[PDB]
């Protein structure tokens, strides 16, 4: 019978990968906590992406454009692949502008203010002499995986082409725990959690915003009394 | 393999072909 | 009643309901045309009432007429009779 | 209850929900709601959930055999385009998920609502009604869930086993709550044995007897109950008042058990114990670990030598008819006969190779599904393959499907395979035609009256006495005696009236009847029913679905004619009397059989006359006739 | 014919069960009660007699009787008939209904001597009620259950 | 709707037609399949429906007779010497033969080493014959096999039976947007992609002059090019994409024979209509119930398997009395948000996301004569609306279809075009829509394994290896050991072994199965791709011999032992299973059987000519079709008065109809049923 | 950011301690977020007192019966294993019961000192007969969990001495089961169902709001990585 408290550690194992120890846990109280933890840091934590587009030339997910290699739809799958954090919640845009010959990566993408593309070196398209792309773009907060809203549903404009947005600065999760368990029964579990982000924030920081809402929600649970 | 452009597909074959495809 | 509560379009047990007639498919009619009778009333409650009564066990929110109706027979609040 | 796509909901429930919101006025008239819901507006959602509020429909699956082919259901809006089938009555529905379809329907008047409410529900057509066994039965999964809980692995983890001086037992327990909080830790596992305290599940009549006594009621009454705790958390699951079990949960254990339940307890809390038992079987067949590789498919490592032995048989024999002393279907048979041996042989040295615990023997020892050949046929010897014709090449093959085939004998076995896909199409046309016949013969027979108070019937054997002497059980006794209304009374040895004439003759009949020696017993049957038209409720006895008397009103000559031809698609001859399908289709249809044997016409002697190409037997009777 | 009719039931109802069990398939044989009794309902006739029945043509033993009692007085004279067993087939063809049977198999031979024979189907039958769109005699169908009398207690219109 | 489904819908040898013998006509013996199909017609490949045995597919390796008997190929044994000779026979050549094995001890000496060698005789007879005796031996494995059931991996440990499901299965397959190779396959999807024609090629050789998405231009090394004009967006027969991607370079040479684009099933120039993904059979919570799938969520987030699907709506205006079916914008009685995404010309703007009814071309007619109602006049008499005397016969998207909108192909009469007598514009507007995956959605492997998906969770509650990974897809146990097919867990693991890599470790010597394993199979790295012939493969102790070295990807971490399993632990509890847990990878496609695509609803829509009864189909509003053999259980139920409802007024009754509309247009129960009009059509037939 | 629709919590009583707790509507999948932690939680977090060890007269091997009393050892051993108690100190604690002439033993006359008090008097213990007369000595504490019985080392020292386990958590069972309340309307909510039962010594309710403390704590003992972290919130009440 332990009479301590629960630690919680920091060890960060790479830039967005990082480690936390908590000791001493209860016995049988190892996997559960680690458990919940994963699935609130994969689904709960509120993070932000590009949703809709514009290219001045194209209508819609199905036309090329004359010059690029890659294609519109391609061109959306690519740019699936965005790492941006954004930092307020009203729609934030960008732009792509460019001419000529030349990969054009990521890094191209010219952004305002409050916008990190965490990915300045990730290829996007590939154009030729005739390439000519100008793309507009809206950035936008939220959590979860929202699906594309509807280009009609909202009265917007054609190029307008809703993107699915997905909100979740985790990479993958992953906990363990180490029961002691002596016959005299002075008995404590420790989990060995592992947190990777999608660098787009800390790692530290996704596991504070998931404790946020974790205290909240235990909060209601001693709320009774 | 026998083709222009093909990849690598290693398998275990165990005899040759008097005739292609 | 050694079950845990039913539920939904089977709250009344059809096992209770049963015992009230000789056979199943008396049961059918004997709540079919009963709940015809609800419908009527509640066609004539605000009119010239007839000699038909709406729900004699308290209806649900806006709950259909049979389901009103098999609770009719459940408590034994209604007679019959075969041909 | 039955998942629905809300679309299909509304463009089924499209006036209910025309009108309910016209009467909240969110469309003025019923033309403004139709192009509400046209334009498919958020209001007309929310009262969809209305509109639905406990409104039975149907569900229907192409092709329908036995009277449960449909089924009646209160749906429940579901998002998405896919009926969301409750996994329970697949059986009946005999669908799976590998793309099957359903067909919805809508009943509408009062009578048409009650009817599906009463007489279709999906709580209250449990049995199967062709020999009344429980057609809700857990299937597959949750069979091999509830196997996996309640077996008893010795020498597993927390198990109970007396000891003395420097520590007790150790295995006792005060409380089921304290058994599981030991298994929260590793301290107890679930098919560890145990020894608890028991207050609310009622102990075995033996026990609750010797324990409790006459004063036996489970509730208030402890006793000492030493068995896995899966055991215990499955026969909670049972009525309140259920007797303890302490089984491991064979698929014909819940067969009985599910009868007993259907025998004794309304339908009510048999169709929520059944939930609770499909929630229980999902639970623990995940917890099962049942998954196959090429590690638990294991080959015996003897078959190169048993099969080299037969082959020694098959080497010696191919000389043998090479020498001509055999014909050429001395070689055929004798070498089929060779194989066979030599593939059973295999089989038995694979069966007792597995460990008992194996995934897959797992699987079949919970009689969930499969045959053992089908795990044979997999690592080790398959078999004879055979041809189109329908012989078993003397020439069989060797390897399985875990050791390859070759060009060969994949070839070979492609015959054996596309013959048996081929006979779906003939089979089961010819079952739906003979089904197709026998609705229309016998739908004229209607149960009519309750009785006809005749005292005309059958003559039901039930388990002829031993040479030896005792009282064997004649097997076939529920498909053929019971359900049954006794003619007479039965009485023993001008003894006592065991039985009246006019019995439902359920277990407590037959335990008596197979207890006081007394076998032969006359059955008010439907082929004695006084009755001009349709037969009485008496001499048809007790339904099959119900597991009591018939109605005065049920066509169960539709019943009997889909029973029959439901199962025809199983149907399967040997390699001049056909035994399948055809011999039942032309029996019903009653012919002149083609492997016809002459019978007797006197009570004589016999002047058998072995013939050229047709033999000869005159009857010489026992008195002055031809 | 050598054993009467009872034992061809038992020699059939055995013999398809054992068919149905050997793949272990389980039907309980009053099902099988129920198909056999529809085969045996008929009897032949093996004599003019002096009431509409001509030698050889199958009638219902019911029938035969109903008769039988009729001509025993009035002019006493037996009708010589005959337990007989046909395929189910012609049974279902062989019903007091045309309709049904025409609803049945060989649609046009079958409607021929259904005209002929001025043969008024009963509509009573229940395949005809399900084509007529009428009622079936069954279930809830029967007039039995058709006119139960649903009325209130009265001690409930007391509750008024 | 993929390119298998253009290519072996030829080499199609169907049994039917003038000529033909016709199903009914068509007795059990001929569906068989003879001894005489071996090499000529596929024994596998046949269709499951009610042409099971009749309608049959090519062999690989067949040939065309002048004459058109059928020829195949074959090596000939004289005197033990089985000639490289390629000898064309059909059936009747070999009675008056004797075709041999096809894999035996031959020592490259054309003699067989054991005199009894399994052989085929005259009659088709297999049995043993000495070395020197027969007279011919077959060309090679894979020779007596179509190529759709040539892209079956471990096909020698699949069933027969399941096999057909396969094979049947490679041509309903959907095009995705990526199309994975397997990293398990066959040699022959390599060369039967080429030739399926829907691989771009290099048909000369030289230098690639340029890469581009629209075209390709191959510089030839002479004076001249070849420029290749690209098919994108061009819907296919089966309302799919016929995409071409490049996977070239702006210079490197291309040859006599190399891809110039991927096509909408492959990559590297071989067949590739689906992805690999690890597994776990193991069955969740029931859920993968009875055929029923989970999946890893990723891959729909990541659209891993998710299919584009065209479709165009044709809109036909004709010559007329009435007039001319004058397609704009000048709808009757039109809302504003509903003209919010088109353009002003009769159709949605280009580039238009619309979805189910949405109104998409307005093919607006004249109405004709009719009474005006009074209180319709009355109402265009108090607030000023017009007669609006034009029937608009616009299109509305009909039930449960959506997506964007490609554009429009119009042609017209005062265009000049061959339009027949009367129409003067033929329209065909293009609406795409790539269908998230969902529920109800048929997937399957390439064993015949296959089903809807019964559910997919986010990744939570996905157990991990010992290497911390949730796995690809979880599938139902049972499945398995009642069909035969241990065959896709077969190539499971081996493709575990080829996303892994190995090192059979020839230490002191070549391993025991290693020896006769081909060389250059004991070496390989992680994430690779590899072959199986469908007899002629990696031996289950072969295989035994790949797990011995299973050196991991990234960790050190060799979870499937040298015997095959691997342990798991639980995603959702974090508590392990009492048995080590299956893994490995496998190979997954999307079939063409969408719950997006067999779903029909209906209350009422119109009703047959004859009969009052509705009509037949999900394109019309149609209706649900009740038999008789549903009859039987209906009243085997005694539920009389619902049968009557069914027959009646929910078929026939056409007053009843309007007054159960009455009834719960009034909220009132439904009242007493009607007699109906198909049954008075009944009694017009009869009198 | 916030749930963006407040979600409540009632309490159902089903006995005077077995309670049911409804929450609704949590966020999709939440109902297994908390639920198995919860349970896990109220199962090992809640402290009490519990019997450790046991020893008594006349007993130095013969665990299976002692005279006087009537029943086996094991009887007794498992009746007083499911003992209320509480102790307000964890040192060991000692109780004796002594009662001498046939009857019916109780644990009403167990004789607990101040600092350690019974739930439980009226739970009979034991059918002394045959004048028979007893002593049996508890060793006793309080800790949290389920804790086995440890063995006596000292063999020789306590050789009348028995280890038992301890029930040191005063919950007997919780169970948790997640629905599906408004999914379609409102995006896929859930809504969990607990049913908590526990000792007579406490409430059903009471450890419940100890478990929400305890958990409350050990997330705020995470959630002090980045204070300022955007997470999730519920808003008013
Ligand atoms: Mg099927
Ligand atoms: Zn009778």
């Amino acid at each position: 019978l332990i009479s301590q408290r629960p630690t919680l550690s920091e060890d960060v194992l790479t830039d967005n990968r990082s480690q936390f120890v908590i000791e001493p846990l209860e016995p049988g109280f190892g996997y559960t906590l680690g458990n919940s933890l994963r699935r609130t840091l994969l689904s709960s934590i509120p993070g932000a992406a590009v949703t809709s587009i514009r290219i001045d030339g194209v209508l819609h997910e199905f036309t090329t454009v004359p010059g690029v290699k890659e294609d519109v739809t391609e061109i959306i799958l690519n740019l699936k692949s965005l790492v941006v954090s954004s930092e307020e919640d009203e729609p934030v845009t960008m732009y792509l502008r460019k001419q000529g010959p030349g990969e054009v990566t990521a890094g191209d993408i010219v952004p305002p203010a409050g916008v990190t593309v965490h990915n300045p070196g990730m290829h996007i398209a590939t154009l030729n002499d005739k390439g000519k792309l100008e793309v507009e773009l809206v950035v936008e907060r939220g959590r979860g995986y929202v699906p594309a809203v509807q280009n009609r549903a909202s009265g917007a404009e054609i190029g307008r082409i809703p993107v699915d947005s997905i909100y979740s600065p985790v990479l993958k999760v992953t906990y363990k725990v180490d029961a002691t368990r002596v016959e005299q029964r002075t008995d404590f579990d420790k989990l060995i959690l592992d947190v990777e982000t999608k660098n787009s924030i800390s790692p530290r920081d996704a596991l504070a915003s998931a404790g946020k809402t974790l205290v909240e929600l235990f909060g209601l649970a001693r709320e009774l009394n | 393999n026998s083709v222009p452009g093909a990849p690598n597909r290693v398998s275990f074959a165990k005899l040759r072909e008097p005739l292609e495809v | 009643g050694g079950y845990d509560t039913p539920l939904g379009i089977t709250n009344p047990p059809i096992d209770e309901l049963l015992d009230r007639v000789s056979s199943k498919y008396a049961l059918v009619i004997y709540a079919a045309k009963r709940a015809r009778q609800i419908n009527d009333y509640y066609n004539q409650l605000g009119e010239g009432i007839l000699e038909y009564v709406g729900p004699l066990v308290e209806p649900g929110l806006q709950e259909k007429p049979l389901s009103i109706a098999l609770r009719e027979i459940h408590a034994d609040l209604l007679e019959h009779t075969e041909g | 209850q039955c998942g629905l796509p809300k679309l299909m909901a509304l463009e089924l429930f499209k006036p209910f929900v025309m009108k309910r919101l016209v009467d909240l006025n969110h469309a003025q008239n019923i033309k403004s709601a139709k192009r509400m819901v046209e334009r498919q507006r958020p209001q007309v959602w929310d009262v969809l959930e209305e509109v639905i509020a406990e409104h039975p429909v149907l569900l229907n699956r192409a092709p329908t055999l036995h009277r449960l082919g449909i089924q009646a259901f209160e749906p429940m809006l579901v998002e998405g385009k896919a009926i969301q089938l409750h996994p329970l009555v697949c059986e009946a529905f005999n669908a799976d998920f590998d793309g099957d379809q359903m067909a919805v329907h809508l009943p509408l008047s009062a009578e048409a609502q009650a009817e599906a409410r009463i007489l279709m529900l999906s709580s209250n057509n449990i049995l199967s009604p062709a020999s009344g066994r429980p057609l809700a039965m857990p299937r597959l999964d949750m069979v091999t869930g509830l196997y996996y809980l309640t077996t008893e692995v010795p020498g597993d983890t927390g198990e109970y086993q007396p000891a003395s001086g420097d520590h007790p037992e150790t295995g006792v327990y005060s409380s089921p709550a304290e058994a599981i909080m030991a298994a929260d830790r590793g301290v107890l596992s679930v098919r560890a044995k145990i020894k608890v305290r028991l207050t609310q599940l009622r102990p075995p009549v033996e026990i609750e007897a010797e324990l409790f006594g006459h004063s036996g009621w489970q509730p208030g009454d402890a006793w000492m109950a030493e068995t896995t705790l899966g055991r215990v958390m499955f026969n909670e699951l049972l009525p309140l008042g259920y007797p303890f079990v302490n089984k491991q949960m064979h698929k014909k254990v819940q067969a009985a058990i599910i009868n007993d339940l259907a025998e004794r307890y309304p339908m009510i809390v048999v169709a929520q114990t059944v939930d609770k038992l499909k929630d229980a079987g999902f639970y623990w067949a995940t917890r099962s670990g049942v998954t196959v590789s090429m590690a638990d498919v294991l080959v015996p490592p003897r078959k190169k030598e048993i099969l080299d032995h037969y082959e020694e048989r098959a080497d010696k024999v191919e000389k043998q008819f090479q020498r001509g002393a055999l014909n050429h279907d001395e070689r055929n048979e004798a070498l089929v006969e060779i194989w066979k041996e030599a593939t059973d042989e295999v089989g038995q040295a694979l069966r007792e190779h597995y460990p008992d615990d194996n995934p897959i023997i797992t699987i079949v020892d919970s009689g969930a599904t499969g045959n053992f050949t089908q795990t044979r046929t997999l690592a080790g010897m398959k078999g004879l393959v055979t041809n189109p014709k329908g012989e078993f090449i003397p020439r069989p093959v060797k390897s399985s499907f875990r050791e390859g085939l070759t060009v060969l004998e994949y070839f070979i076995n492609t015959h054996g395979a596309r013959k048996g896909l081929a006979d779906t199409a003939l089979r089961t046309a010819d079952s739906g035609y003979l089904t197709r016949r026998l609705v229309d013969v016998s739908q004229d027979v209607i149960v009519r009256e309750h009785d006809c108070q005749t005292e005309r019937g059958i003559v039901v054997e039930l388990a002829e006495r031993a040479p030896d002497g005792t009282l064997i059980r004649d097997p076939y006794i529920e498909t053929s005696a019971y359900a049954r209304t006794l003619g007479t009374d039965a009485v023993d040895e001008a003894g006592n009236v065991i039985v009246e004439r006019g019995q439902d003759l359920g277990d407590p009949e037959i335990d008596a009847l197979l207890a006081a020696g007394i076998t032969q017993v006359k059955v008010r049957s439907v082929l004695t029913c006084a009755t001009s038209t349709g037969v009485c409720a008496t001499c048809y006895g007790r339904s099959m679905a119900t597991g009591k008397l018939v109605d005065i009103g049920e066509a169960v000559g539709i019943v009997a004619a889909q029973s029959i031809g439901e199962p025809g698609t199983q149907l399967t001859m040997r390699t001049d009397i056909t035994g399948g399908l055809p011999r039942v289709q032309e029996l019903f249809e009653a012919r002149v059989p083609r492997g016809k044997a002459p019978i007797a016409d006197v009570t004589g002697r016999v002047r058998l006359e072995d013939g050229e190409r047709f033999y000869k037997i005159t009857i010489v009777p026992d008195d002055g006739g031809e | 014919r050598v054993q009467g009719p009872r034992e061809v039931q038992i020699h059939l109802v055995r013999e398809v069960q054992e068919v149905y069990r050997a793949q272990g398939v389980s039907i309980h044989d009053k099902h099988i009660e129920v198909i056999v009794r529809q085969m045996l309902r008929r009897v032949t006739i093996i004599d003019s007699g002096s009431t509409e029945f001509l030698p050889g043509s199958l009638i219902d033993r019911a029938e035969f009787e109903a008769e039988n009692r009729r001509v025993v007085a009035e002019g006493g004279e037996p009708a010589a008939g005959r337990p007989v067993l046909m395929g189910i087939t012609k049974a279902s063809l062989a019903t007091d209904s045309w309709l049904s049977a025409a609803s049945f198999q060989e649609t046009t031979r079958v409607l021929t001597d259904a005209a002929i024979n001025c043969r008024s189907d009963k509509l009573n039958g229940l395949k005809e009620n399900v084509i007529i769109g009428k009622l079936i005699p069954a279930g809830t169908g029967i007039n039995r259950y058709r006119n139960i009398a649903v009325q209130p207690t009265e001690e409930a219109r007391a509750a008024a | 709707n993929n390119p298998l489904s253009g290519l072996t819908h030829k080499r199609r040898l169907s049994a039917l037609g003038p000529g033909g013998l016709s199903r009914e006509r068509a007795g059990l013996e001929v569906r068989d399949v003879h001894p005489s199909h071996y090499g000529r017609m596929c024994p596998i490949e046949t269709p499951e429906g009610p042409n099971i045995g009749l309608i049959g597919s090519l062999s690989v390796y067949a040939r065309v007779n002048p004459f058109g008997f059928i020829e195949t190929p074959y090596r000939k044994v004289v005197d033990g010497v089985v000639s490289d000779e390629i000898v064309y026979l059909t059936a009747d050549e070999e009675d008056r033969h004797v075709v041999a094995q096809a894999n035996s001890p031959i020592d490259a000496d054309g003699r067989f080493v054991e005199p009894r060698v399994l052989v085929r005789r005259k009659a088709g007879e297999v049995e043993y014959v000495p070395s020197s005796e027969v007279d011919y031996m077959d060309v090679s494995p894979r020779q007596m096999v179509s190529v759709a059931t040539a892209m079956i991996p471990f096909l020698e440990h699949d069933d027969a039976n399941r096999a057909l499901m396969g094979a049947n299965m490679q041509r309903q397959a959907v095009p995705l947007v990526r199309s994975e190779a397997p990293l398990v396959g066959t040699g022959m999807e390599l060369r039967a992609a080429i030739d399926a024609g829907d691989v771009v090629v290099a048909e000369e050789s030289g230098v690639i002059e340029e890469v581009s998405a629209d075209y390709i231009t191959v510089m030839h090394d002479n004076g001249t090019r070849r420029t290749y004009r690209m098919r994108k967006f061009a819907r296919s027969n089966h309302g799919t994409c016929a995409n071409q991607c490049p996977i070239v370079d702006a210079g490197d040479r291309v040859e006599a024979g190399q891809v110039i684009a991927d096509g909408p099933c492959t990559d590297d120039g071989e067949m590739a209509l689906g992805k690999n993904l690890l597994v776990a059979i193991m069955p969740w919570e029931g859920h993968n119930y009875e055929d029923a799938i989970i999946l890893s969520n990723r891959l729909v987030e990541e659209d891993v398997l998710t299919s584009i699907h065209i479709e165009e709506h044709e809109i036909d205006a004709r010559d007329t009395k009435l007039g001319a079916e004058e397609i704009t914008r000048d709808i009757p009685n039109i809302s504003d948000e509903v003209l919010a995404d088109l353009d002003e010309r009769g159709i949605v703007r280009i580039g238009a996301e619309v979805r189910d009814g949405d109104i998409l071309v307005g093919k607006v007619t004249p109405k004709g004569e009719t009474e005006l109602t009074p209180e319709e006049r009355l109402l265009r008499a108090i607030f000023g609306e017009k007669a609006r005397e034009v029937r608009d016969t616009s299109l509305k998207v009909p039930h449960g279809e959506s997506g964007k909108v490609i554009g429009i192909r119009v042609f017209s009469r005062e265009d000049e075009d061959e339009l027949p007598a009367g129409v003067n514009e033929l329209v065909r507007v293009y609406v795409a829509q790539k269908r998230k995956i969902s529920d109800g959605d048929k997937l399957a492997g390439r064993h015949g394994n296959k089903g809807v998906i019964g559910k997919i969770l986010p990744v939570e509650d996905m157990p991990f290896l010992a290497d911390g990974t949730p796995v690809d897809i979880i599938l139902n146990t049972h499945g398995v050991p009642r069909r035969m097919n241990i065959g896709q867990i077969l190539e499971t693991h081996l493709g575990w072994c080829a996303h892994s890599g190995w090192k059979v470790d020839a230490a002191k010597g070549v391993p025991d199965w290693a020896a006769r394993l081909p060389d250059e199979l004991l070496e390989a790295q992680p994430n690779a791709i590899v072959s199986t012939p469908v007899f002629d493969g990696a031996q289950e102790a072969e295989l035994q011999g790949l797990l011995s070295c299973t050196l991991p990807n990234r960790d050190g971490d060799v979870l499937v032992d040298a015997d095959g399993k691997a342990m798991l632990f639980d995603g959702r509890s974090g508590e392990p299973f009492p048995y080590p847990v299956t893994v490995g990878y496998m190979y997954i496609m999307k079939l063409h059987h969408l719950v997006d695509d067999k779903i029909h609803a209906r209350s009422t829509g119109p009703y047959s000519m004859i009969t009052q009864q509705p009509l037949g189909g999900k394109a019309q509003f149609g209706g649900q079709r009740f038999g008789e053999m549903e009859c039987w259980a209906m009243q085997a139920y005694g539920a009389a008065y619902t049968l009557q409802e069914l027959l009646t007024i929910k078929s026939d009754d056409t007053v009843g109809r309007v007054k159960v509309y009455e009834a719960i247009v009034k909220g009132e129960n439904i009242p007493e049923p009607g007699i109906p009009e198909s049954f008075k059509v009944l009694l017009k037939e009869l009198q």
